[PDB]
Formats: structure tokens, C-alpha cells, sequence
């Protein structure tokens, strides 16, 4: 864990925008 | 997807209850991935909705679409931005490629009655991209 | 925490308490304080400043801070209002013209939001001349019964004799201490 | 157009000096201290001094003032930027900025000062890039400085490819004494710690309102950042063309983008405080804090600073939740709360004494500042959409990012 909000994985790009 | 199957009946019931025509903040689930819905994921969701029913032929409404997008985001982590339809009047194609759902007239495009209709050609032909190349970049 | 030491101290007497000595000049305040502390009527010059003393009675250190009645010292009574637990008012029944001034000073001092826990202590000083009033005429004139949320007690003490000092001390102890 | 960059101290002694043009005599630094003392004692003290025809523009550091003498009509902004870059380089190289390292790290400090700026014109400011040519414990200069990419050294290899992001929120609220908020600005901060192999070209993608409108999705939750300031690695042309945030992330932690937009929402914390200060008798502090934020969010380490009287002594606090302590060094009541669930309501009743003797001069009313820091809460609603990590060799990146919400310039004006 970590104070200030747990780190979350990020996407690669807008998959819904092609 | 057991969770998706369980949420499909409740989501369909909520959409049916809402007619066709309180808490502040933006909480985020810890460690829950957030990303735009993929073309394969959109196609799978459209196929599941067509098989289970409740989405094909239902009257299109802003509240029902928002509820469906929120349920999809909660159950899969997909941003509620890929469920966009092309501007009217007439048949509106999905904004995101791979989506098999589309809105067609049932009778100003805002006052026109639209209903969700399955379309397998949407996942293969970029109708929305062709209609609006500027919107697709 | 442990309060065994406090209980042991209280078994033989621990509370001391405080007191104040205010009033008009030449009102028997210095003589009253000398009689309470020593037991003799000592003649002293007018209180230009202030006098601080203590009285040991009933296992309680009754510290009395005499305050003069000078015009330049009237507004200096607010200095003693800090860290003050008691207050004794000395009236001057032998000065008819100064009775109104004393009543006005008492009303001004009693109209302070910080001096609220100090109970009223009216002392009838100069109880040796025939012109002195009773223990009710002075209170009625000063309206001591109109002091809401104030425990007032009028006691007549003779500066030359000293009678009534024990009764006033007992009343003050009963008002301050709420135990057996 | 600085003539000589020098580092002073708190006693007026110049810790280190480095002339760049030599057009100003080194003895002019002696008059800087008396001039600064006169300006401070008369209210005319400013970071940009002027010793006759020579201007002394410098800022005050932790322990010494980095004064840079100049005589011509040099760019003050350029001098300030050079001073900020030098301070950042010193912080990166030396963990502390005090006189202990000035007199101990002169061997590397002189080399860094000589290499950074020549003839008053700085050439290199990257601490990571500069660490490969000047060390305190020399090979040819790296090609990164010579090449266009001067913020990403080539050849970096790591066992894993993990990039940690930090979406830090700054809740700044300027509430007047009448109860209305005047300046309510929220400044986003996208700080990422990129640790990958090679020189990946990050393609940042978020749910920007402008991007959604351009793509045609201007109907969902889109962040409306009034000002967006990209880092040096971010290409300005790419962002200006079609809102394409394409840049090469550096090796380490750096600020890529910093959004800054106004906020029109209600405050996350509503503070209702009263001052029942008697005239030299006592004082009352009926402070009530109402959390307007979402209940699912908890404000870790909530510190609502309540300025109490300067001469107040023997104070008593009657609160509900959280430890309240009065610090004589700061002369205020520190409403310290460890965990504050959203929607919580804390009520406090202060009571402190006051001396009978009035103060000689007025002390003013310092604003009440809250130190709420609620992690995992994005007030602006901006969410990261994608991060295109592309490498020539080809690898699977594992980007990470966290959202942190804190209180910035969240001061409350007193009555
Ligand atoms: N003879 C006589 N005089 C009294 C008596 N009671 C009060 N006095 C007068 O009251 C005065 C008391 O003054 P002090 O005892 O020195 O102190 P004080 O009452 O505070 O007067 P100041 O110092 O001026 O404020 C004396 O000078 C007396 O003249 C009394 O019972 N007999
Ligand atoms: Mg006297």
C-alpha cells in the first residue's frame, strides 16, 4: 500500500477511438 | 463472466424501469484498471447483449444509456465514452469500432424516437469513422 | 493515574481558597485586613497602591488582597480579576454622598464577563456610629437581591470591635467549600 | 546577462562566487548586504537590488541568497530561470542546501558552475545529463547534450519497465471573512517516475474536454484545464496540432504536465468558526468543520490551522474528533485529524485566557488554513485514458499512476 492513493495501471491509448 | 451475467438481468430491469423520455465526488476503486473499451471487448459485449436480449429493440434513452455505461464501467473498468452514436437524423452508428449496437428510427434528430438494434457489420465496417473522419482523427 | 497523594493531603486539609479586598478609600479595608491577619486595629495611610495578605483559618489559606478606593486606583481593580476566586465588597455607610459612588463602582465591577464565579461578599464596615444603617437597608439601597446568578451575603463587622468577622468567614467557607 | 554569479550566506559572507563576464568588480558584493539591510528596514527590500549602475538580482535560498550581479540591461527572467536551474541542480546533487555543503563540495561545485554557464549564457541545466560529465567522486561529454534529446540519455537498460505516475491535486480556496470563496483554483500535477529500458516515446492520453470535443465525445466527464504546461520532453507542436501529447519520458521522476483550471464546485471541507473573544477576559472558538467531499474518500492527515491569539495562555480545547494542540512557535491552534471520513462533522469549543494589559500594537488576523490530503480522490474528474509507450527494440511496459488529492492554497479569511 501507499499513502495518497494506491497506484493504478494505465492504459496504452484510447481503444474506443481507434 | 459470472459477474457480467449476474449484472445483465439487473441492468436490463433498471433500463426497462426507466422511462424512454445527490453524492458529490469522483471515487475510484483502488487498483481497479481504467481504460477505454477495446474493439474486441465491445464486440464481445454486443454479442453477449444480443444473446441475453433486452438491448435489441429497446427504446433508446439518455438515462438508460448512462446506466448501461455505468454498469459496464463498474463490471469491467471500461470508460463510459465508447458508447457514443453518430449524430442524426437517421440511423446513428457506434462511435467506437467493434460495437454491434446502433440506433435506428422507430417512427430534429433529438426528438426522433430511436431504438437499439444489433448490427454485426458494425464490428467489421467503420461506419462511424467513415461518416465522421474528422472525429476519428 | 493515582490520586493517593491527593487523598492523603485532603485527609488533613488541602483546600486553601482565595479572597479579594475592594472598596472605597477610608472604608476600613486596611484595618479590616489587619484585624483579620493580626487582630488589632492598625491605623494606616490611604492605600495608594494595594495590600496583599493571607489568613489561615479552618485549614484554608484565605488570601485577601486589599485594594484602595483612590480615583486613579478604581480602574486598576481589573488587574486583580485575573486568577481571582473570591471577592469581598466593603461598603461605606458613614458616607452618604459616597454611597452612590460605591454602588456605581460595585455595579461596574459586577458587570464583567470574566468575574462570574466570584461570589458576592458584602461587608458592613464602620459599624460603630449611630448613623450606620442595618444589614437590610444598605442591601435594599444597593439592590443586592437584583444580582442574578450571584450569591450575595451581607455581614456587619465593627472595625473597632471585630464582631461578625467569624460569621463572615464561616459564610465564605460554606459558600466556597461544598463538603463536610 | 549576469556578470558574476555568487552565493552569499546569512552573515553576509560570500560562500562561493563565479564571474561570468567580469564587467563588474568583485568588491560590489560588500555593498549588497548593507543595501539589503536598508531595503528590509525601510520596506523597499526586493530580490533585484541595484548598486548604482550594477543590478543585484537574486533570490533567497534555504540558507544563502544566490545573488547574481549584472550591469547591462540583462533579462531578469533569464537570470531568475538560471538561478532556479542552479538551485534544482544543487538539490539533485546535494541532498541539503546549507553552508555545510558549500564549504565541503567546492571541488564539484566550481566545476558545475564553470560548465553550466559561459560568458553569462547557460548551456546545460539537466542534473541527470550533467551527472555524466561532472562528478565529485572526466570522460567525454555525453552525446545527449549534443543531440536534440538532452533530457533522456540513450542506452539506459533496466530489468523491468515500470513507470509510476502521480496525479497530485492542489485544492486552493480563498474564502473571505464574509463566508464567500474568492479564489478557488485547482492546479493539476502529473508527475511521473519513468524507469524503462532505452528511450521510449511516451504518448500520453487523457479524457481532456478539448480532446473529447475534437474526437466527438464531448458529452462524458472531460477535464477542462484552463492552462496546460507540458515539460521539455513534451512536443509543443504535437499538442498544438491535434492535442497529441507525445514526448520521451526522462530517466527518473519529473513533472511532465501541470493542468491548471478553475473550480466552481462547493468546498470539500466547510469550516464554521466563531470568535467569542472577551475584552481582555477570555476567548471562545466555536469551530465546526463540515466535510462536503464524498463519503467514500478519507482525508488523511487533516490539519486545519486555526490562528489563536499570540499572547493567549492557559488554553482549553473542547473538540469532538482529532487531537487539537496549540503551538507557541506558530501561535495558532493546530486542528490535527488523522483520518477524516467524507461527510464527517467535527465540532470544537476553544477557551483560552488573555492578559489584562492590552498589547502595544495590533497583530492582525492570519487566515485559517486547512491541510486536508485525501488520496485516491480526483476532484476535477480527469482520468488517464492511455499511455503509448513505444520502443524501437520492443517491450511490454507496465505503467502505473496514482491520484492524490490535497489542500493547496486553501486559506480561510478571518472575521
Ligand atoms: N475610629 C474608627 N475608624 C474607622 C472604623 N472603621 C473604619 N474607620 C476609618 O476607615 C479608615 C480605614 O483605612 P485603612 O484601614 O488604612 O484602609 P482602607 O479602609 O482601605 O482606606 P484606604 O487605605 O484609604 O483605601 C480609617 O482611617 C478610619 O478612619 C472604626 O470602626 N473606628
Ligand atoms: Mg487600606
Amino acid at each position: 500500500d501507499r499513502k495518497g492513493g494506491s497506484y493504478s495501471q494505465a492504459a496504452g491509448s484510447d481503444s474506443a477511438q481507434s | 463472466s459470472k459477474s457480467s451475467v449476474i449484472g445483465w438481468p439487473a441492468v436490463r430491469e433498471r433500463m426497462r424501469r426507466a422511462e424512454p423520455a445527490e453524492e458529490v465526488g469522483f471515487p475510484v476503486t483502488p487498483q481497479v484498471p481504467l481504460r477505454p473499451m477495446t474493439y474486441k471487448a465491445a464486440v464481445d459485449l454486443s454479442h453477449f447483449l444480443k444473446e441475453k436480449g433486452g438491448l435489441e429493440g429497446l427504446i433508446h434513452s439518455q438515462r438508460r444509456q448512462d446506466i448501461l455505461d455505468l454498469w459496464i464501467y463498474h463490471t469491467q473498468g471500461y470508460f463510459p465514452d465508447w458508447q457514443n452514436y453518430t449524430p442524426g437524423p437517421g440511423v446513428r452508428y457506434p462511435l467506437t469500432f467493434g460495437w454491434c449496437y446502433k440506433l435506428v428510427p422507430v417512427e430534429d434528430p433529438e426528438r426522433e424516437v430511436l431504438e437499439w438494434r444489433f448490427d454485426s457489420r458494425l464490428a467489421f465496417h467503420h461506419v462511424a469513422r467513415e461518416l465522421h473522419p474528422e472525429y476519428f482523427k | 493515574g493515582n490520586i493517593f497523594a491527593n487523598l492523603f493531603k485532603g485527609l488533613f486539609g488541602k483546600k486553601e481558597m482565595r479572597i479579594l479586598m475592594v472598596g472605597l478609600d477610608a472604608a476600613g479595608k486596611t484595618t479590616i485586613l489587619y484585624k483579620l491577619k493580626l487582630g488589632e486595629i492598625v491605623t494606616t495611610i490611604p492605600t495608594i497602591g494595594f495590600n496583599v495578605e493571607t489568613v489561615e483559618y479552618k485549614n484554608i489559606s484565605f488570601t485577601v488582597w486589599d485594594v484602595g478606593g483612590q480615583d486613579k486606583i478604581r480602574p486598576l481593580w481589573r488587574h486583580y480579576f485575573q486568577n481571582t476566586q473570591g471577592l469581598i465588597f466593603v461598603v461605606d455607610s458613614n458616607d452618604r454622598e459616597r454611597v452612590n459612588e460605591a454602588r456605581e463602582e460595585l455595579m461596574r465591577m459586577l458587570a464583567e464577563d470574566e468575574l462570574r464565579d466570584a461570589v458576592l461578599l458584602v461587608f458592613a464596615n464602620k459599624q460603630d456610629l449611630p448613623n450606620a444603617m442595618n444589614a437590610a437597608e444598605i442591601t435594599d439601597k444597593l439592590g443586592l437581591h437584583s444580582l442574578r446568578h450571584r450569591n450575595w451575603y451581607i455581614q456587619a463587622t465593627c472595625a473597632t470591635s471585630g464582631d461578625g468577622l467569624y460569621e463572615g468567614l464561616d459564610w465564605l467557607s460554606n459558600q466556597l467549600r461544598n463538603q463536610k | 546577462s549576469a556578470s558574476a554569479v555568487y552565493v552569499l550566506d546569512l552573515k553576509g559572507k560570500v560562500l562561493i562566487c563565479r564571474n561570468y563576464r567580469g564587467d563588474v568588480d568583485m568588491s560590489e558584493v560588500e555593498h549588497f548586504m548593507p543595501i539589503l539591510m536598508e531595503k528590509e528596514e525601510e520596506g523597499m527590500l526586493s530580490p533585484i537590488l541595484a548598486h548604482g549602475g550594477v543590478r543585484f538580482m537574486w533570490i533567497k535560498h534555504n540558507n544563502l541568497y544566490l545573488v547574481a550581479t549584472s550591469k547591462k540591461n540583462a533579462c531578469v527572467s533569464l537570470v531568475f530561470s538560471f538561478l532556479y536551474k542552479v538551485v534544482q541542480v544543487f538539490s539533485e546533487y546535494f541532498k541539503e542546501l546549507e553552508e555545510e555543503s558549500i564549504r565541503d563540495n567546492f571541488v564539484i561545485i566550481y566545476e558545475l558552475l564553470d560548465e553550466l554557464m559561459d560568458f553569462g549564457y547557460p548551456q546545460t541545466t539537466d542534473s541527470k545529463i550533467l551527472q555524466e560529465y561532472i562528478t565529485q567522486e572526466a570522460p567525454r561529454p555525453p552525446a545527449t547534450v549534443t543531440n536534440a534529446v538532452s533530457w533522456r540519455s540513450e542506452g539506459i537498460k533496466y530489468r523491468k519497465n515500470e513507470v509510476f505516475l502521480d496525479v497530485i491535486e492542489a485544492v486552493n480556496l480563498l474564502v473571505s471573512a464574509n463566508g464567500n470563496v474568492l479564489r478557488s483554483e485547482i492546479v493539476g500535477s502529473i508527475k511521473m517516475r519513468v524507469f524503462l529500458s532505452g528511450m521510449p516515446e511516451l504518448r500520453l492520453g487523457l479524457n481532456d474536454k478539448v480532446l473529447f470535443d475534437n474526437t466527438g465525445r464531448g458529452k462524458s466527464k472531460s477535464v477542462e484545464l484552463e492552462d496546460v504546461k507540458f515539460h521539455q520532453c513534451v512536443r509543443l507542436s504535437r499538442f498544438e496540432n491535434d492535442r497529441t501529447i507525445s514526448f520521451i519520458p526522462p530517466d527518473g521522476e519529473f513533472e511532465l504536465m501541470s493542468y491548471r483550471l478553475n473550480t466552481h464546485v462547493k468546498p470539500l471541507i466547510w469550516i464554521e468558526s466563531v470568535i467569542e473573544k472577551h475584552s481582555h477576559s477570555r476567548i471562545e472558538y466555536m469551530v465546526k468543520a463540515k466535510s462536503q467531499f464524498k463519503r467514500r474518500s478519507t482525508a488523511n492527515n487533516v490539519e486545519i490551522h486555526i490562528p489563536v491569539p499570540n499572547d493567549a495562555d492557559s488554553p482549553k480545547f473542547k473538540t469532538t474528533v482529532g487531537s487539537v494542540k496549540w503551538v507557541p512557535e506558530n501561535s495558532e491552534i493546530v486542528w490535527s485529524v488523522k483520518s477524516f471520513p467524507g461527510g464527517k462533522e467535527y465540532l470544537m469549543r476553544a477557551h483560552f485566557g488573555l492578559p489584562s494589559v492590552e498589547a502595544e500594537d495590533k497583530e492582525g488576523k492570519p487566515p485559517i488554513s486547512v491541510k486536508f490530503e485525501i488520496p485516491y480522490f480526483t476532484t476535477s474528474g480527469i482520468q488517464v485514458r492511455y499511455l503509448k509507450i513505444i520502443e524501437k527494440s520492443g517491450y511490454q511496459a507496465l505503467p502505473w499512476v496514482r491520484y492524490i488529492t490535497q489542500n493547496g492554497d486553501y486559506q480561510l479569511r478571518t472575521q
